[PDB]
Parts: C-alpha cells; structure tokens; sequence
C-alpha cells in the first residue's frame, strides 16, 4: 500500500502543533549558560549510540547559541562578553536555524528559532555636563523661563529603551541654599525648563544653587534610577 | 492648577513583541491598545507614519488594531510599528516589533527547466542519469521538498530527498523510444501540503 513507509519521514518534524517558528524571550545581560529553549520538541533522537536524526545550528552569527542535541536544548554562550540590548551593541534579537537531518531518508528540515531580547533598566540618567548655569536679570518677571539648557540632548539622557529611557526632572531642597527650591520651579517635568516663581532682590541675594534630579520612568518604582546635578543661577544688575 | 499629564501605554507587548500570523484575514483584529491618563482624559489612538499605516488601522476610541491589507511573511516578515495615543493636548508614541507568523502557502518551484535527457539503450541498472531540484520558501516542513514520479515508473526511480533519477530496469529501444514522466515536488506540511509538477522527457538512443 502507498504511504506504508511514511513513518520513516516522521523524524525531524516537530513533535508539537502550532506555527513553524519557535519564539522565546530572555533578558538582556543574562548569564552564560542561561536556557533559551528548554526543548525544541523535534521528533527523533540525536546523539546516543543509535540516533535517528542529526541536529546542528546554522546562521549562528557570533555564536550566541549553543545546542545540546541529546536534550534538544539551546543555551546562551555569553562567556567574556555581555548580551547587551542598549547602544552600542543593540542586540534586540537573535535568529538561528536548527538543521535536522533524517538519517533514514536523508531529508533536511530547518527549524527557525527567534530569541527576543528584553530590555532591563540597567542604565541610569546621565548629564552631558558636570554642572549648569544661568544668569538672570533682577527685574525678570515671575513666571519667566530662566533656564532651558536641558533642551536637545544637552541635559540628561538614558540609553535604555521605552520608559526605562525617558527622563523626568525635579528640583530638590538644598539644605545649604534653603530658599532655592522655593524661588525656582520645574512645572513641566519632561522638559526640565526652570521658571522663576518669586521676585528676585539683588540687594539681598545674588546667587542660587538649585539641586536638580533626573529620574527614569521604569514601571517598578523600586527599579528607577536617578542622577543629580546643580544649576547655579547668578543675578545680574545690568 | 494641575498641569496636564500625558497618557501612557500599558500593554506588555511593547516590552517583548506582537505575533500575527500571515493568514489573518483583512478586517480582523490583531490586538487592542491600552492606555491610562492621570487626569482621566478620554484617549484617541492612532497609527502615524506611512508604511505601518498601510497594513494596520486602529479604531481611535477603543484602541482595537486591525488589519487593513494582507500580510505576507515571504514578502515582509516583520514590522516596527509606532502607535500613538492622545489626550487632546499632547500625543505620545511608542514602538513595537511585529513578527509575521508563517503558514504553508507556497508550493515548490522547480530549477533549470525544461527537463530532457538522452540516454543509451544499454545504460546499466543503477545508473544516475538526471537530477531534479525544487525549492520552497515556507518555513520548516512547509519548506522541505520531496520528489516522486506520478505514477511510479517500472524503469526509473527518483530519490525522494535528493532528486537523483536512476534507471532501475533494463531499457529496450524497440518497445519504447521516449518516456514522458511527471515529476511531483511536494512540501511536507502536516495539514496542508502543497505540490507542483514538471515534465521529464527521457529519450532512449540506440
Ligand atoms: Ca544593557
Ligand atoms: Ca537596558
Ligand atoms: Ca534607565
Ligand atoms: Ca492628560
Ligand atoms: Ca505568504
Ligand atoms: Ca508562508
Ligand atoms: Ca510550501
Ligand atoms: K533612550
């Protein structure tokens, strides 16, 4: 009968239903030997004294993946380097092929594996400069924006992706310049522009030290990173 | 006075990816965008940017994303798509990688046609005389090709994996001078195998 020997074509086919690609996700900077795929679920036995299949990896660019044929397990090979999703490495995904050769009949099937690398909040906000400065005239009206120096990557940036990499700025109380957080304000935390909120008086106070903290927007408040800088504001007479 | 707070997406797929099978019918929902706003503002969703917006539409009030034209994994197997949400004072956008899932929707295509070969009457049993090859761009078993004669021939066989054609019985010119055989190349998809036919002319010389 036709198709009596279709059993010999079974090896190398998926032992599961579902779509052909096998897609998984793991955290960036996962440790060497981290499991990527527990079981490829391919029919047949690789390795041992009487295998029905040969398994191996193709298009394993930079050798990120290691295969254990007997378990049909894929592992991260990260020794002496880190799986980094952030600039400059920018690895968002690893795609490899598991080649399976059916020993009995000689057919080859390629099983595609996509590994999606998930972003960690492993980077803090970073200020382009060690400190910032503004000069303001004494008759500046209250409500005037007196500092915009964080505009256009000149302030804090964070190399992480999404909210892990979005910044908010807030003014903190300065116990060595107590009135500075009362005299200046950041009403729009996303821009970090500082506005004057009390009338200045050059005859009384000529310099303010405004402590400004940038934070990122990680989902978990306990995983947020922060960094502080100082804005020194000098009054001018002319 | 409270300054406006901009809205933020909450879907967890933005942290990983979104899988959509290439056999999703046009008009079908693929996901729903979700967002919140500390001011309790009512939110309007969109898909800005030209390429993404040719494949994906979004119902502005609900965030239901739907498919505007067919996906084809063999043509384009992934998208990076920016979605937007707006509280009527600002817009924020955020990107997600969309992976297009494969289904077996191609039959194999043969290489180096047309197929014809002249062989001597005294060609010994076992002799390889011809090699057929076909490829198939679907993934997995849907991309792995098997060859056969339809129907099988008492005089020629074809290796199901390698497409090597051999003589398996002594030929005889006076009985048959030429054979027209049909070669079938099929993929190995479980539920919907697809296949293709080519002719192979075998001319026996005296
Ligand atoms: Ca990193
Ligand atoms: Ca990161
Ligand atoms: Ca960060
Ligand atoms: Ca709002
Ligand atoms: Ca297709
Ligand atoms: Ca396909
Ligand atoms: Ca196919
Ligand atoms: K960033």
């Amino acid at each position: 009968m036709q198709y009596d020997d279709d059993w010999q074509y079974e090896d190398c086919k998926l032992a599961r239903g579902g779509p052909p690609a096998t897609i998984v996700a793991i955290d960036e900077e996962s440790r060497n030997g981290t499991i990527l795929v527990d079981n490829m679920l391919i029919k047949g036995t690789a390795g041992g004294p009487d295998p029905t299949i040969e398994l191996s990896l193709k298009d394993n660019v930079d050798y990120w993946v290691l295969l254990d044929p007997v378990k049909q397990m894929l592992f991260l090979n990260s020794t002496g380097r880190v799986l980094d999703r952030d600039p400059p490495m920018n690895i968002h995904s690893i795609v490899v092929q598991v080649q399976c050769v059916n020993k009995k009949v000689g057919t080859v099937i390629y099983h595609e594996v996509r590994i999606v690398v998930r972003d960690r909040n492993d980077n803090s906000p970073t200020f382009k400069h060690e400190s910032y400065y503004a000069t303001v005239n004494e008759l500046t009206p209250v409500g005037t924006t007196i500092f915009t120096g964080f505009s256009g990557d000149n302030g804090a940036t964070d190399i992480d992706d999404g909210p892990n990499g979005q910044i908010e700025y807030v003014i903190q109380y300065n116990p060595e310049d107590p009135t500075s957080n009362d005299t200046f304000e950041i009403p729009l935390m996303l821009t970090g522009n500082v506005v004057l909120r009390k009338r200045l008086n050059y005859e009384d106070k000529t310099r303010y030290y405004v402590i400004i903290q940038a934070n990122d927007r990680a989902q978990n408040l306990n995983e947020r990173r922060t960094t502080t800088t100082t804005l020194t504001v000098d009054l001018e007479h002319h | 006075m409270q300054v406006n707070r901009l809205p933020f997406f909450t879907n967890h797929f933005f942290d990983t990816y979104l899988l959509i099978s290439e056999d999703t019918p046009v008009g079908s929902s693929v996901t729903q965008l979700l967002a919140r706003d500390m001011d309790n503002d009512p939110l309007v969703f969109g898909v800005p940017g030209e390429e993404a917006s040719r494949f994906f539409a979004v119902e502005p009030d609900t965030g239901v994303v739907w498919l505007r034209q067919p996906l084809d994994r063999e043509t384009k197997s992934e998208f990076t798509v920016e979605f937007s949400v707006s509280d009527h004072q600002g817009v924020i956008t955020r990107k997600v990688n969309i992976q297009v899932g494969d289904v077996n929707d191609n039959a194999p295509t043969f290489h180096n046609q047309p197929y014809s070969v002249r062989i001597p009457e005294n060609t010994p049993v076992g002799t390889p005389i011809f090699i057929v090859n076909a490829t198939d761009p679907d993934l997995g078993a849907g991309g792995s090709v098997l060859y056969s004669f339809q129907p099988p021939s008492p005089f020629f066989a074809i290796d199901s994996a390698r497409g090597i054609v051999t003589v398996i019985q002594e030929l005889d010119y006076e009985v048959t001078q030429a054979y027209q055989l049909t070669v079938n190349a099929t993929d190995q998809d479980k539920t919907r195998p697809l296949s293709t036919l080519a002719n192979l002319a075998i001319i026996i010389t005296d």
